[PDB]
């Protein structure tokens, strides 16, 4: 989920947009 | 842009940056 | 606990602290 | 809503708790 | 609420949240 | 002390109130 | 990505997120 | 400049990217 | 070092940086 | 006090140092 | 003052504190 | 560089001034 995409592994600002409403 | 490690309160700051007025959810158990 | 005056990212930091691993949703008006 | 209230006005940690998942 | 790890500047942000106008002390050598 | 209650180990928002004036 | 209203340290946090390991320069007017 | 613009007015992540090294 | 305009949590972050392991007390007026 | 001064007005790191333990 | 570990977003917050209006550069690849 | 002075190793507020413009 988000922790295991951008925290445990790394993620881009674009990937972070996956979690906007 | 870049890819970096974003954890905890830093991860939610980054969500607020990217999503802003759209809003977002932070659901780490998912 | 005391009452809070929280704007912008400061609200999201507060939600983060209050909710912990439960996570939260941030839903501003449009 | 909470976002606004907290900023224009004050809010409590207990009101914020309602937005936890 | 929850229990989480709160360190360094994050710990003092959480103290400011909880105590606010009451004030607080942050005394890690204690 | 506070570091070895909420940082090294974990602590609640209520336990943090132990350090208010 | 949404538009941003960022003052003080909040601008520097945003630059940090946006630039990553590239780093950045912070250059306010005098 | 960007510092001011962002504060008096709004700015985008894309404008901020111009200040990366 | 330059002079500082610091409100809310931003003051506490500054006290944290300035004091380090010495810790600090945050004592707002009532 | 310092809390107010810093916010209504400006303050220095040297004034802040007086609040260290 | 003190010496502590200052990383990532905390390091840039500390740069903003110390430099402020002078501005600064954050260039971790250096 | 700055990461290997204040992050990996530790550094003072005065050393941080090395990175002001
Ligand atoms: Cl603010
Ligand atoms: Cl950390
Ligand atoms: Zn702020
Ligand atoms: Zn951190």
């Amino acid at each position: 989920g988000i922790v295991e995409q951008c925290c445990t592994s790394i993620c881009s600002l674009y990937q972070l947009e996956n979690y906007c409403n | 842009f870049v890819n970096q490690h974003l954890c905890g309160s830093h991860l939610v700051e980054a969500l607020y940056l990217v999503c802003g007025e759209r809003g977002f959810f932070y659901t780490p158990k998912t």
